[PDB]
DNA sequence: CGTCCTTTCGGAAGAGATTCAGA
DNA sequence: TCTGAATCTCTTCCAGCACACATCAGGACG
RNA sequence: GAUGUGUGCU
């Protein structure tokens, strides 16, 4: 069964395999993150609760005073979204936090409080997120882009290659906290382990080990395993473990019990090791001179005199052994320092270490961190305590601790947010293990190492920054306590929190202006994962490895949707099914696979939980129970695609669309396009502008109905019902009683957003797609937004294309467009631009908006009214006056040069203390009328229902129905009836009627007072007048047109209708494209789209033929069923026998323009099915017809490819790019022409063009470029006079920018001058 | 500068100067008050830091910030860097009498013509229009003429058409990599807002028509106009300055037209007919009595200048096609007929233009290039040489080759499980057998494409070079290669990981019949490697060419002969195999240093 | 209003600055 | 135990062009 | 007017 906006035009689906999981809510990261930040969360896991519980309760310097947090709440916004956009104010909600202030008595750390007080204190007005994941900051719609940064934790890298210039790889352990200082550890070409805090400068790691309260013997115990020599009767034999001899050369005769085992010089083989273990002899004779290469572990002091014979960590020799023997040290402990496995790195580090004890190490750390100050014990101790060991300045977050414990093979993922001695020592141990040869480094770009930090987490950090500033101010204030009078508001300042939140939401690197020129642009801007921003990398200093697409991007990040140029691979787009884990890592769905059955249960596997398993490919033919057809199937185990047996797999991809984003999944026949062309197609699809009339794609993907609904442009029904009234600007739904609330049933009203301005100066405009008296259900579209067709995304128009060269008018990539395309106005767009006029109170009195403009004619003031503003609807042109403002002594707002349009809406704002202008209130008196028109309709419906209830009570107990309507409707309650509880209900209903009148009056007055608010403006201004010009841009030679397969082009000629090629039926071709654009840039998707559009339009032409001459519904039903049943084995399977013989006529009437066809991304139609569908029409199976030349009437001597391609009008218009300048205004400091098109500016003859003029030898052209039509002011007017004098000759001088350079160098202590 | 309002916009130098004067005045007041030595010492240190921040801010440890926590611009920060006085306002600068717009084709133009919008030439040439509205007596002052061109009367459009007559304009494209990126064209006024740009100069500009824009500059003075006409005219630049190669080369539609016209199919509407000249060939083709690919015998007269610059004619009866005889009507007098008596690819007509230049000079070549362009466009439009999905012909043997390669990799896996081969040997053998399979598929596809067309020769049956559309536009050199036609009809082949290691299982499909969800993800590694490469490569090549210009910027050939007996010994470069570059290319067009001795030694 | 005031995904030359290890 | 060679901090630059927004001393005592 | 941010096109 199909939805109500589905048995109206049902798109044929050529997809072949069933979707076990439907596409989720597209803008889910934004809404979920902000809901997490803004919610009332117990236990304070995340949100405002976490910040408050992490900053409060705050206390003074043990001054028996504490400000503690009780709760918080969000007040209702003073406006709604639409009024916030209209006025120019943030859609924010006040933050009312209930704090408590407790002060203790003298000598009472735990005693009774002197005074306990609590109140609700306002601090900051945090912007709210709209229902579409956007923010309204200053009347404009912004999007906070999610960020992809390195997760907190420990990362072991190598930095192989370019160190030491010897081909020796190093290794570095970097500990990145979520907030705090870094703790890099690194090696040396001499293999010495150095620590580096905050990237400052190297110093030995044993310095920080000693700073962590460790002595030399303890460090050697930690990092090395002891080998013990025993003083005995003779030769000082050593206890030996046969395992430690793995891979060494026998320094002497390895023998035990008098039996020789290994000869001198021979390699200690594994056979020797196993036979020695079988013998199980640990005490081995060792020559005395062999120990010369060993390093003592523990310090040995004398027994009698107590003097140190040998300190810890020093070499040994015969003299040292003799000095130890005369003292009688029966135990010698040395370090097992294997040259291959267990290298002596800590020993050499201790050799380089200059510090000796803890105090020396702390002083050295203080000197490194803060150079130029005399260190002290307390200062160094406090600095090292607050470096990585205080919750106030260091924080491994939950993710930091989780990754830290996972990387060290720990078990618990929870723990302390601050570092510990054990954590640092384990990091060092893991680094040493990696250096030895065991273990492996981890790649940084792996998606198990990079988090996603969305709006709900970014906004919390800035709020926390504001909170720590506030608590610092309070701690400053709480020591100066004048108690018994201080409420918890005179110490709180709401300026830091508001400043931080406003700075984050308004002016940040990720709080971007929303891309709003079709639903796809905003729906893909909200699902944008940027690697840049605060705490991330930069375009200039990003290598190629961050650019590339990792094998873990499968299902989590799109590989073919990223902008070209400076940041490619830094601004990745989220995949369709991609989700964010509880920690922030990207996880994607996978169907669980049992022993042989692909189950329907789905698990969301992240990047690290994916290499463990072997995951079946998205298209593997299961047979009705989930058994793969072959015994082998292509899979990917650990970032490696290869074949596997059927029984080995344990997961399968949910859909074939999950590898691509939501923009790349709107390309039909994506799998036939080269990935470069696919990337360009996705981007240019984002840049398409909405046309005058939306037109559905004949060759779609089935993701159009999700994008056009989840983006929020469409007016979608909230509760199902029956349409009661459809206007061009409002829809009224009478909700079914099955879905109405018991109290205050009523209706639903949808006020459509009529012609208004988007961020890109385009027109977003909703028009109804329903008709009067028509049932709708929940969640189905009622009005189509900008560039949607019946709740289905429609970015361009389907036009009849021919792939042929046509006299060189489509030479490189150009497009030859028929004149019928511009006659039909199907690419005509509407562009709305606002112009502002502000009245400020300057000196000599303020400036007013009167129409009394001096030194202008009556034709100048003809367009303005008597109030001084232009009439709504006046077709203005370049130079006309829109607003009249006078300078006391004329700064009237006038139309800029070259911009036409029609004034569609004039908008006036006034601050308090400015009385009004008649225009200013006669505007928004319409808003009052519109509010009354809704409230009165609701009142009428509710009153009619109440009076019907009254009459229905009256039909019982002596019904008097003939006399009810004769008397007016006021007195219908006290007629002849009983005095039972029904009469009590009648009196209660009369009381409710009075209550309804009073509440309608009070709510209408509330609406009027809220609309008539002061809407306080910027300081120094009086009133703002905004005038909205709307222009129609027709297609013309010069502006870009594209397809969905990366085939862009610039229109070179608008050919007449009779000059375009035509087929044997005389039908001309709309667009002529170059065939040579296909083989080179291998985008075969456009050709197959052309063929499938030809088949679809053939089906539509058959239906239109059967509908034009009237035929019975049986024939139409049979043909439409024959069209929908066509395919190999499709999943759609529509049945027209369940249609009501009237909604099949509406279906056929919607299919007469061409039957829409869905071609899912990697599960699309095939050439056999396209040819079969062409045969279902009357079209050639080859897709090529014989076209005739339009201007000579003879054949092109080849069948040419003619079809229907979906063309998009990209937002690069030619009238927005054409610019010219002879003379205009010049800059101030350097007298050069200004820049850009707004300022009447000139093109920049750059540094590289000067070289091109020098190469030619054009010395005079270059001189006139850099002197006369530039800086040189004296020789610039003489040239103008010469040119309008009949002469062409210049008197060049010196460019005024060189004199600026001379004066700026002379403003240093440098005398630069010109000689003679 | 006054910002919008009563406020005044910040200036960093004013802030630094106020900061210096504050400390200077405080120091003077302290020294007048005989303040203690430590306080005035700190004041002097603060004055020193203020002056250091004024002169060169940031050369100290921490640059001071005026507002927004960003360091403010000092005196030394507006002389250096890309935003300094040198590289922003002195080496290059914004220029009056200039504009920019999108470029379209306009294939009707000649080599020396561009098409300027009628609304852009009225703004560039505005003082020139004033100087004729004030000279024809159509205006009396500057205000009258200014308003006349403001309201755009019907009399300023013929004044403009007279100003624009022989006044060249420079057309520059933004990455001016070499000097051919600025060329001067004579303007033609057009209706529209796009600058129509001749197709033959696009190769020099490196400009397609997918949305790039050009800048028009107007030479004002007479010396500037004569430099634009005698040095920068697109007529004068038909040879590259980097090497002796032509730069006016037909490309991708002119060459497809000339390839389709000059080809032979062994059958025709008229194949036995013997024509009496090129004009009869055109008369027969246009009437539909003969095919453009016939095999006729035309009686043609060709001229040769083997005399002392004098052209002698010779008439012969040559076996050619109708198309090759139609094309002979544009080839100028002096070129041999065996320059169009073949199947003209891109190289064939590039060599035809090159030999026309060296035999007949410059003016016949400039006339010839436009004729080639027009007659290529016309006969490419007439062909209707489209592209469909049936043109990419999959070999019937592709499935068998792929199955054989699957069997061989299964055999190699069986050998590896038994332990006969190591991991690296297994990987190398699999890569080699898959490369061999890819080569076999490519060869089968190319054979089945090139010799596909079998046509009855008016007798039994015969093969010929195919008229496959995609094969024609790959063979002609118009638009295509072997690798791309292989990726369309053969198999895509072995794809590499981002690090560089080849994946041991190639893409076994191609763009005609789909790609897997995984085969398409594998392709994106090398697809985005080659896009990030070109994104990061422009910023690295620009720096190199800037340093090269600034090193060598000032050599200029100043003397005429220095009289030296030194030089270099130019010898052909030999790396061990084929000669990388012969002696003729390395020694051409250079003055010898000593007399070379013939192997008639001592002569 | 007037007016005074205070961090951290870089790679080469090259210029201090130290060390070393050698006589 | 003074000296040339090997490591150690700090400087500079990293292609060109349009176009949107934001911020420009403002906090505070008198 | 200067700077920054971001997008886009080459
Ligand atoms: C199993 C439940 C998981 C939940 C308890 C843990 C796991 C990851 C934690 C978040 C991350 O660390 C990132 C942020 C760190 C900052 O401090 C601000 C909070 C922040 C959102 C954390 C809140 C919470 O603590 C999270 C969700
Ligand atoms: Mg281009």
């Amino acid at each position: 069964v199909y939805s109500y906006t589905e048995k109206k035009r049902i798109r044929k689906d050529f997809g072949k395999r069933p979707q076990v999981l439907d596409v989720p809510y597209l803008l889910s990261i934004q809404l979920d993150s902000f809901q997490k930040f803004i919610e009332q969360d117990p236990e304070g896991q995340y949100g405002l609760e976490a910040a408050f519980r992490s900053v409060f309760p705050i206390q003074s310097y043990s001054g028996n005073s504490e400000l503690q947090y009780v709760s918080y709440r969000l007040g209702e916004p003073v406006f709604d979204v639409q009024e916030c956009q209209i006025r120019g104010v943030t859609y924010s909600a006040p933050l009312r936090v209930k704090l408590r202030l407790v002060i203790y008595e003298r000598e009472a750390p735990e005693g009774t409080v002197k005074d306990i007080k609590e109140q609700e204190v306002y601090m900051g007005e945090i912007p709210l997120m709209t229902d579409n994941g956007t923010f309204v900051i200053n009347g404009t719609e912004r999007v906070i882009v999610s960020q992809l940064h390195r997760s907190p934790g420990v990362f072991f890298d190598s930095d192989k290659g370019k160190t030491h210039s010897s081909g020796k790889v190093l290794y570095n352990a970097r500990i990145i906290p979520y907030r705090g200082s870094w703790l890099d550890f690194e090696f040396d070409p001499k293999d010495n382990l150095f620590v580096r805090i905050d990237r400052r400068r190297k110093l030995p790691a044993t310095i920080i080990l000693r700073a962590l309260n460790y002595t030399t013997e303890q460090i050697l115990d930690l990092f090395f395993e002891k080998v013990i020599f025993e003083i005995r009767d003779n030769k000082l034999q050593m206890e030996l473990v046969p395992e430690r001899l793995r891979g060494e050369t026998a320094s002497f005769d390895i023998e035990a019990n008098g039996k020789v085992y290994v000869e001198k010089g021979r390699r200690i083989t594994a056979r020797h090791i196993r036979q020695l273990e079988k013998d199980d002899v640990k005490l081995i004779e060792v020559p005395v001179e062999y120990i010369a290469g060993k390093v003592v572990a523990k310090d040995y002091i004398d027994e009698s005199t107590g003097e140190l014979i040998c300190a810890a960590n020093m070499e040994l020799s015969l003299d040292l052994l003799a000095k130890l023997s005369q003292s009688g040290h029966k135990r010698i402990e040395t370090l097992f320092t294997n040259d291959l496995d267990h290298g002596p790195y800590i020993s050499e580090t201790l050799r380089v270490d200059p510090t000796n004890d803890r105090l020396s190490a702390l002083v050295e750390i203080y000197r490194m961190m803060r150079p130029g100050e005399p260190p002290t014990r307390e200062a160094a101790e406090s600095l090292f305590e607050n470096l990585f060991f205080s919750e106030d300045r260091y924080d491994l977050s939950a993710v930091g601790r989780m990754k830290f414990n996972r990387s060290l093979l720990r078990e618990e993922i929870e723990g302390s947010g601050i570092l510990s001695k054990d954590d640092i020592i384990d990091v060092m141990k893991k680094l040493i293990d990696i250096r030895n040869g065991k273990g492996e480094v981890d790649d940084i770009d792996h998606l198990g190492n990079r988090r996603i930090r969305s709006v709900g987490e970014m906004a919390e950090n800035q709020f926390r920054v504001g909170l720590v500033r506030v608590e610092r101010a309070v701690k400053e204030r709480l020591s100066l306590g004048d108690l018994d009078t201080l409420m918890p508001q005179d110490m709180i300042n709401a300026k830091p929190i508001s400043a931080a939140v406003k700075e984050f939401f308004g002016s940040s690197q990720l709080s971007q202006f929303m891309d709003q020129n079709n639903p796809l642009s905003e729906i893909t801007h909200k699902r944008r994962i940027s690697a840049l921003g605060p705490g991330g990398l930069t375009r200039e200093r990003a290598g190629f490895e961050v650019r590339d697409v990792h094998p873990t991007h499968y299902g989590r990040v799109c590989p073919i949707e990223t902008p070209e140029g400076p940041n490619i691979g830094l601004i990745n787009s989220l995949s369709v099914y991609a989700q964010t884990n509880e920690y922030g890592f990207l996880e994607t769905p996978y169907r669980k696979v049992t022993d042989g059955v692909v189950t329907d249960e789905i698990h969301y596997l992240s990047a690290i939980e994916e290499g463990n398993y072997v995951i079946a490919q998205a298209n593997s033919n299961l047979d009705e129970e989930g058994h793969f057809v072959e015994d082998l199937v292509t899979c990917r185990s650990k970032g490696e695609s290869s074949l596997f047996s059927r029984d080995q797999v344990d997961y399968m991809d949910v859909s074939t669309q999950q590898v691509v984003s939501v923009g790349a999944s709107l390309i039909p026949f994506l799998e036939h396009d080269d990935a470069n062309r696919a990337l360009m197609g996705a981007n240019m699809q984002r840049q398409a502008v909405p046309t005058l009339r939306a037109d559905k794609p004949l060759v779609g993907t089935g993701m159009e109905r999700a994008v056009a609904v989840d983006s929020g442009v469409t007016a979608v029904a909230k509760r199902g019902g029956v349409v009661q009234y459809v206007d061009a600007s409002r829809i009224v739904i009478k909700v079914n009683e099955d879905e109405m609330y018991p109290g205050e049933a009523g209706i639903d009203i949808y006020n459509l957003t009529k012609y208004t301005r988007s961020n890109q100066n385009t027109c977003i405009n909703q028009m109804p797609c329903v008709s009067l008296g028509e049932p709708v259900e929940r969640g189905d579209v009622l009005a189509d937004g900008p560039s949607t067709d019946l709740g289905e995304l429609a970015l361009g128009q389907n036009m009849r294309v021919a792939f042929m060269p046509w006299n060189g008018y489509n030479f490189e990539d150009s497009i030859l467009v028929s004149e019928r395309v511009v006659q039909e106005d199907r690419f005509t767009t509407i562009h709305i631009q606002e112009l502002a006029c502000v009245s400020r109170d300057t000196k000599l009195g303020p400036e007013e908006i009167t129409a009394d403009i001096p030194n202008v004619g009556e034709a100048a003031l003809s367009k303005l009214d008597e109030s001084g503003i232009v009439y709504i609807g006046a077709e203005v042109t370049g130079g006309d006056i829109l607003v009249g403002k006078v300078t006391p002594k004329d700064s009237s707002l006038r139309v800029p040069n070259g911009v036409s349009g029609t004034v569609i809406d004039v908008q006036v704002f006034t601050r308090d203390g400015v009385e009004k202008d008649k225009r200013a209130l006669e505007i928004e008196e319409m808003q009052l009328k519109q509010a009354k028109k809704d409230l009165s309709e609701e009142l009428q419906i509710l009153e009619a229902g109440l009076f019907s209830r009254i009459r229905a009570v009256l039909v019982a107990g002596g019904v008097e129905a003939e006399k009810l309507d004769k008397l007016p409707r006021d007195r219908w309650l006290e007629l002849g009836l009983t005095d039972e509880e029904k009469q009590n209900q009648l009196e209660q209903l009369a009381e409710q009627y009075d209550e309804l009148k009073h509440e309608f009056e009070k709510k209408l007055e509330a609406k009027r007072r809220k609309i008539t608010q002061g809407d306080d403006l910027a300081p120094g201004v009086l009133k703002i007048v905004k005038v909205y010009l709307a222009v129609k841009r027709r297609i013309q030679p010069g502006d870009k047109m594209a397809g969905r397969h990366g085939n862009k082009g610039v229109i070179s000629k608008i050919n007449p209708i009779e000059d375009m090629p035509y087929d044997e039926n005389g039908t001309p071709v709309d667009i002529v494209l170059n065939p040579l654009g296909v083989p080179s840039r291998m985008n075969i998707g456009q050709i197959l789209e052309t063929h499938l559009g030809m088949a679809a339009k053939g089906i539509g032409d058959k239906i239109n033929a059967m509908l034009k001459q009237q035929q019975e519904v049986a024939k139409l039903r049979e043909f439409i069923q024959r069209a929908y049943d066509l395919g190999a084995d499709v999943r759609q399977k529509v049945d027209l026998s369940t249609f009501s013989d009237e909604e099949v006529m509406r279906l056929a009437e919607n299919l007469r323009k061409g039957m829409p066809i869905a071609t899912p991304v990697f599960d699309g139609a095939k050439e056999a099915e396209i040819k079969e569908l062409l045969k279902l029409g009357d079209l050639p199976t080859s897709g090529q017809i014989r076209l005739y030349d339009g201007r000579t009437g003879e054949q092109f001597e080849r069948p040419v490819t003619v079809g229907y391609m979906y063309m998009l009008k990209l937002n690069h218009l030619v009238d927005d790019k054409m610019h010219a300048r002879s003379t205009g205004s010049y800059s101030l400091v350097t007298q050069q022409p200004l820049g850009g098109k707004a300022q009447f500016g000139g093109q920049r003859f750059g540094e590289m063009e000067v070289w091109a003029l020098e190469a030619y030898g054009a010395a005079y052209t270059l001189q006139e470029m850099l002197t006369v039509k530039s800086d040189d002011v004296n020789g610039r007017t003489k040239m103008y006079k010469n040119i309008v004098d009949g002469n062409h000759q210049m008197e060049p001088g010196m460019p005024e920018s060189f004199n600026v350079l001379l004066k700026e160098i002379r403003s240093l202590g440098i005398n630069i001058e010109l000689e003679d | 500068v006054p910002l919008d309002g009563g406020r005044f916009a910040t200036s960093d130098l004013n802030d630094l100067y106020r900061r210096v004067i504050n400390r200077n005045n405080r120091l003077k007041r302290l020294l007048d008050l005989a303040a203690p030595d430590i306080i005035v010492r700190n004041e002097k240190r603060m004055l020193q830091e203020a002056v250091d921040a004024l002169l060169d801010n940031g050369r100290r440890g921490r640059a001071i910030t005026g507002s927004n926590k960003r360091p403010l611009k000092s005196l030394a920060d507006m002389i250096k860097g890309k935003q300094g006085r040198f590289r922003q306002n002195l080496l290059g600068k914004r220029v009056d009498y200039s504009g920019r717009s999108v470029i379209t084709v306009g294939p009707y133009l000649r080599l020396h013509q561009c098409g300027l919008p009628k609304k852009m030439a009225l703004e560039l040439f505005k003082p020139f229009i004033y100087g004729k509205l004030e000279l024809r007596g159509l205006a009396t002052t500057i205000k009258a003429a200014k308003k006349m061109v403001e309201r755009e009367e019907a009399v300023v459009w013929d004044i403009l058409d007279e100003v624009i007559r022989e006044h060249p304009v420079l057309l520059n494209r933004a990455p001016t990599l070499h000097r051919l990126g600025i060329q001067a064209f004579e303007p033609v006024l057009i209706e529209g807002k796009a600058i129509q740009l001749h197709p033959l100069v696009c190769a020099a500009y490196n400009a397609d028509f997918d949305g790039d824009q050009m800048a028009v500059h107007v030479p004002l003075t007479l010396e500037a106009q004569l430099e634009a006409r005698a040095l920068m005219m697109s007529t004068n630049n038909i040879l590259s300055p980097a090497n002796g190669e032509p730069i006016i080369v037909p490309s991708q539609d002119v060459v497809l037209g000339l390839y389709y016209m000059t080809r032979d199919c062994v059958n025709a509407k008229g194949e036995g007919m013997v024509l009496t000249g090129p004009k009869e060939a055109e008369r027969l083709y246009r009437s539909g009595l003969a095919s453009l690919h016939a095999r006729v015998k035309v009686r043609i007269t060709e001229y040769e200048k083997d005399a002392n610059g004098e052209l002698v004619a010779k008439t012969s009866l040559k076996d050619t096609t109708v198309g090759r005889a139609i094309l002979w009507m544009i080839v100028p007098k002096g070129l041999p007929y065996s320059i169009v008596n073949q199947a003209l690819g891109k190289k064939a007509i590039s060599k035809m233009l090159n030999t026309c230049y060296r035999i007949l000079g410059l003016k016949p070549t400039v006339i010839f290039a436009d004729q080639i362009m027009y007659t290529g466009f016309a006969y490419a439009a007439r062909s209707g040489a489209s592209v469909g999905i049936d043109d990419m012909v999959i070999p019937e043997k592709k499935h068998e080759i792929i199955s054989e390669a699957e069997a061989e990799v299964a055999e190699i896996q069986e050998q590896f499980q038994s332990g006969l081969v190591t991991a690296g040997e297994r990987y190398n053998k699999v890569i080699d057998i898959w490369a061999a399979a890819n080569d076999r598929v490519s060869k089968a596809m190319m054979d089945n494409l090139q010799t596909e067309t079998v046509i009855n020769r008016d007798g039994q049956e015969e093969k010929q070079v195919s008229f496959n559309s995609i094969y024609m536009m790959a063979d002609s050199g118009a638009r295509g290669s072997a690798a791309q036609i292989r990726q369309l009809a053969g198999m895509r082949g072995l794809m590499a990981k981002p690090d560089g290691s080849i994946i041991e299982t190639p893409i076994t499909a191609n763009f005609r019949e789909g790609l897997n969800v995984l085969q398409y993800f594998i392709s994106t590694h090398g697809a985005r490697k080659g896009l990030a490469d070109t994104a990061l490569k422009t910023a690295n090549s620009g720096y190199l060419t800037r340093r090269l210009v600034d090193v060598a910027q000032d050599l200029v050939v100043t003397e005429d002969d220095c009289g030296t007996h030194e030089g270099i010994m130019m010898t052909p470069v030999i790396e061990g195999g084929d000669v990388k570059e012969p002696l003729r290319d390395r020694v051409l067009g250079r003055v010898t240093a000593e007399d070379v001795l013939k192997p008639g030694t001592a002569d």
